[PDB]
DNA sequence: ATCAATATCCACCTGCAGATACTACCAAAAGTGTATTTGGAAACTGCTCCATCAAAAGGCATGTTCAGCTGGATTCCAGCTGAACATGCCTTTTGATGGAGCAGTTTCCAAATACACTTTTGGTAGTATCTGCAGGTGGATATTGAT
DNA sequence: ATCAATATCCACCTGCAGATACTACCAAAAGTGTATTTGGAAACTGCTCCATCAAAAGGCATGTTCAGCTGGAATCCAGCTGAACATGCCTTTTGATGGAGCAGTTTCCAAATACACTTTTGGTAGTATCTGCAGGTGGATATTGAT
C-alpha cells in the first residue's frame, strides 16, 4: 500500500489534512481532491518561507534557522509581509529602520 | 571629560535594539503586572511559564509597533519628540480609541 | 504598585526598537496607561476560555486563543 | 496523549531547499503555528464559499477560490499551480 | 421559493418597545442584517470554543461563552441573565 | 402543543434558530439549549436597538424608524458602537460631529 | 469603450465627501489623491466580489458577491442582503 | 454686494451633509467607474443595479470615514488643511500601507 | 586639518545548551475492499431583471475672477530632555522541595440522534386601500458681516 | 450698537411612493412520540510543572548635575484656496423592449459516506553522543567630537 501523499507527490501528509478537514466542520462532505490540493499548497508556502529563512541564515553567518530569521524573511517579502500583516512571530525583533530625519545632520 | 552630544546614545541605542529580538521589560515585574491583572476577573490563578511569556511576546510587539506610528505622527508634526498627544492620535486612528 | 513596575528604560528600550529618538516625560505614564489597557483585554478573553474549560491555570494556548480573536495572533506558542 | 504537529513534514521540505541548514525548536514551533494557521484561514474560506452557493462539499475547486481570495498576487498564482499539479499527478495514478 | 427573514420577529419586538412606531423596509434589511451578523458572530465564537475543548456538541453553555467573548461589558451581562432565564425556563416546561 | 418559543417564553423563533445551527456547521451536535439561549440573546439585542432607534426617531419628529435612525442609535451608544465598530448601516450617515479648532473667532 | 471614468468623480463630489467626513479646508492637491485612494479601494471589492461571481459560475455580480467580498476586507456592510 | 468669508460657507455645508443621508457621488459616474475596473478584471460581466448601489455605499462610508483620519492628522499638524500626506499618513497608520 | 576617547568590528577559542541519533513500544491513523447512498452536474426552460434606447430638463459641474487669511519660512530663547555618574535596591538564577491540579482512565446515564407522522406556519402571489412624510410655499426669526 | 443681505426655521399642505390590510395556497418548517446511541460529567488520581524559598551576585534602576538643542511663540508675507457668478452639459427620470442569464423541476451516476479488516506510522520514551554558536579575549579600526 502506498500513502497518498506519496502518490500526489508530496511531502505534506494528505491524510492528515483529509481527517482534518473532516473533524473541523468546515462541510458536511469533503472531496478527495481537496486534502490534496490543500495539502499542496501548504507545502509550497513552507517552502517559500524556509528558502527565504535559509538565505536570511546565511546571510548571517549561520546554518541554524531561528525566529529571528523567519522574522527578516517575512517582512523584507512584500508578498508573505502582507499575509501575514496581522500575525506576531515570537522573538522575531524588527527591521533595522530609522527614520531619516533622525539621523545627525552632517 | 569625554561626553557624546545629545540624541548620538540614543540613535546608537535604536541600532542596537533593532539588531536583537531579546524581550525589554523585566521578567518578574511583567509576571506581577499580569497576576494583578487577571486577579481582577478571577481570583486564585495559576499561570503556565508559557502563558505569561506569550503575554509578553505580544505585548512587547504590540508596544513597540505602536512607537513606530507614535514616532510618525510626531514626525509629522515636525517633531523629533514623541508626545502622548501622538500616542493618542495612533490609538484613535487604529480604532482602538475613537 | 505594580503597573509602576513596568520601569522607565524599559519603556525607553521598547521605544528604541520601534526608532524612537527623543521621548517628552509625559510618555512613561501615558505608556503604562495604554500597556494596561492592552493586557486587561486580552487577559479578560484569557480567562474567559480558561474558566470555561473549567481550569484553575491560564495555558499559552488560552492566551493565543485569546490573542487571535483580538486580532493579534502569536506564532510559536501552539495554535 | 499524543500531540500531532507538522515539524516532521516541515524539516522534510527544509533539507530540499536548504540541504544543509538546520532549524531550531522555537523557529520550528514557529512553523507549526504558520501551517496551522494558513490551513484554517484556508478552510474556512472554503467553508464559507460552499455555504453561500449552497453546497454541502468542500471540493479542490473551493480550495482553490479560497487560496485566490487570501493570497497575494504571485504567492497566488504559484498556489494555484502546485495546487493543480498535485490533484493532476494524484489522478494519473492508481 | 423562499427567503427566510426576521422581520415578523423584528416587528413584534418593536411593538413591545415602541407600540406605536413603524419601521422602513430598508431600516428592516438592516435590522435582518444585523441578527445574521451576530448570530454568525455568536455561533462561530461558540464553534471554536467548542473545538478548542474537543468538544463535538454546542450547548447552551458555549453559546454563553461566546456571548461573554463577543459583547460589550453591559450588553453581556443582560444578554446572559435573559438568556439564562430563557433556557431556565424553557428547561421546567414540558 | 406549543412552539418552543413560546416553552422559552420568546418571540424570536427557538426552532429556526436551532435549524440554522445545525445547517451551519458549528459542530456536530447542538444542543436544545443552545438555541433557546442564542435566540433569547438576538431578542435582547434587537430589543435594545429598537429602543434607541424609536428614541432617536422621535427625537426628529419621526414615526417611521428609517436606516438614519439605526445609525443615529449605534453612533450614540458607546457599546452598540462597539460591537459594530467594522459595521456600515447603508444610507446611516455619520453623527454630526465638527472639531472645535474649526469654529470661527475666539473666547 | 470605457476610459477615465475615475475623472468622474469629481472635485465637488469630493469636496461634499470631505465635508460630511468634517473637513473644512481642502488642499489642491487632494482630489487626485482621493481619486487614487478610491480606485484603490474599489479594485480590491471588485476583484474578491467577481471572484464569488466566478466561482459561482455566474455573469452576473450579485448585490451578494459584493457583500461578501466586503466582509473578507473587514467593511461588513448592512442593508442589501448583506 | 454681500460676500460670506471663507470658511463659513464650508462650515455651513459640513453641518448640512453631516445632517444627510444621501449619496454624494453622482450615480451613473460612479457606475462607469465600477464597470471599467471590474471589466480590466473579467469581460463581459453584469451587475445587479443593487450590486453597484452596494459598492457605492461601501465606497462612501469608506471615504468619509476616511476624511475623518486625515482632518485628525492635519489638525496634528496644526493645519486646517487637509493635504495629501495627511491621507498618507492616517491610510499608513491604518495598516493600509503601513 | 589634527588628535584623543570610545565604540565597533573581527578572527579565533571553548563549553554547553540543545539539536542529532539508534532502539523500542504502540495506539491511533492511514490504506484497502465492499455495500449503500446521494450530492449536484445535465438538460430543458420559466421568467426575473439587466442592458439599452428616447427624450425633456434643470440640477449641478466647470471655469474664472478676486482677495482673505492660511501655511511656510525665519528668527529666537526658555527649559526640557539626554548623557554621564554615583548608589544600592531587587531582578535573576536555580536548586530543590511540597503539592496543585492538569490530564488519563473508567463509568454510566441524561440527552442527542434517527425515524415515522401529523399539525402548524411563514413566505408568496394577487389585488386593494390607507398614510407618513418628502418637497414646495410663504413669511417670521436668526446669523453673519460691513460700518 | 446699527443695519441689511441671507440663511434658517417652521407652520400649512398636497401628492404619492411605500407601508398596511386580507384572503389563498402550500411546501417546508416545526412539533409529538418512540426506539437507539453515546458524549462527556463524575469520581479517582498519577505525574507534570507551577508556586515558593534560600540568597549571594551585581545588574540594572534611580536620583542628580549640566547644558545642548528642540519645541513653541511671535512676525512677516506670497499665493493658495474659498466664495460668488455665468454658462450650458449631462445626469436624472419616466418608460418601453428585447433577451441574457439566473433559477426551478427532474433525471441520474460518478463519488462520497459507512464499515470491517489489515497494515503502516508518527509520537512518546529512553539512553547516549554530537555541535552550532553564544560569549569571552585580543587587537585593529572606524566614528565621534574637541580644537
Amino acid at each position: 500500500a502506498k500513502t497518498r501523499s506519496s502518490r500526489a507527490g508530496l511531502q505534506f501528509p494528505v491524510g492528515r489534512v483529509h481527517r482534518l478537514l473532516r473533524k473541523g466542520n468546515y462541510a458536511e462532505r469533503v472531496g478527495a481532491g481537496a486534502p490534496v490540493y490543500l495539502a499542496a499548497v501548504l507545502e509550497y508556502l513552507t517552502a517559500e518561507i524556509l528558502e527565504l529563512a535559509g538565505n536570511a541564515a546565511r546571510d548571517n553567518k549561520k546554518t541554524r534557522i531561528i525566529p529571528r530569521h523567519l522574522q527578516l524573511a517575512v517582512r523584507n517579502d512584500e508578498e508573505l509581509n502582507k499575509l501575514l500583516g496581522r500575525v506576531t512571530i515570537a522573538q522575531g525583533g524588527v527591521l533595522p529602520n530609522i527614520q531619516s530625519v533622525l539621523l545627525p545632520k552632517k | 571629560p569625554h561626553r557624546y552630544r545629545p540624541g548620538t546614545v540614543a540613535l546608537r541605542e535604536i541600532r542596537r535594539y533593532q539588531k536583537s529580538t531579546e524581550l525589554l521589560i523585566r521578567k518578574l515585574p511583567f509576571q506581577r503586572l499580569v497576576r494583578e491583572i487577571a486577579q481582577d476577573f478571577k481570583t486564585d490563578l495559576r499561570f503556565q511559564s508559557s502563558a505569561v511569556m506569550a503575554l509578553q511576546e505580544a505585548s512587547e510587539a504590540y508596544l513597540v509597533a505602536l512607537f513606530e506610528d507614535t514616532n510618525l505622527c510626531a514626525i509629522h508634526a515636525k517633531r523629533v519628540t514623541i508626545m502622548p498627544k501622538d500616542i493618542q492620535l495612533a490609538r484613535r486612528i487604529r480604532g482602538e480609541r475613537a | 504598585d505594580n503597573i509602576q513596575g513596568i520601569t522607565k528604560p524599559a519603556i525607553r528600550r521598547l521605544a528604541r526598537r520601534g526608532g524612537v529618538k527623543r521621548i517628552s516625560g509625559l510618555i512613561y505614564e501615558e505608556t503604562r496607561g495604554v500597556l494596561k489597557v492592552f493586557l486587561e483585554n486580552v487577559i479578560r478573553d484569557a480567562v474567559t476560555y480558561t474558566e470555561h474549560a473549567k481550569r484553575k491555570t491560564v495555558t499559552a494556548m488560552d492566551v493565543v486563543y485569546a490573542l487571535k480573536r483580538q486580532g493579534r495572533t502569536l506564532y510559536g506558542f501552539g495554535g | 496523549t499524543r500531540k500531532e504537529s507538522y515539524a516532521i513534514y516541515v524539516y522534510k521540505v527544509l533539507k530540499q531547499v536548504h540541504p544543509d541548514t538546520g532549524i531550531s525548536s522555537k523557529a520550528m514551533s514557529i512553523m507549526n503555528s504558520f501551517v496551522n494557521d494558513v490551513f484554517e484561514r484556508i478552510a474556512g474560506e472554503a467553508s464559507r464559499l460552499a455555504h453561500y452557493n449552497k453546497r454541502s462539499t468542500i471540493t479542490s475547486r473551493e480550495i482553490q477560490t479560497a487560496v485566490r481570495l487570501l493570497l497575494p498576487g504571485e504567492l497566488a498564482k504559484h498556489a494555484v499551480s502546485e495546487g493543480t499539479k498535485a490533484v493532476t499527478k494524484y489522478t494519473s495514478a492508481k
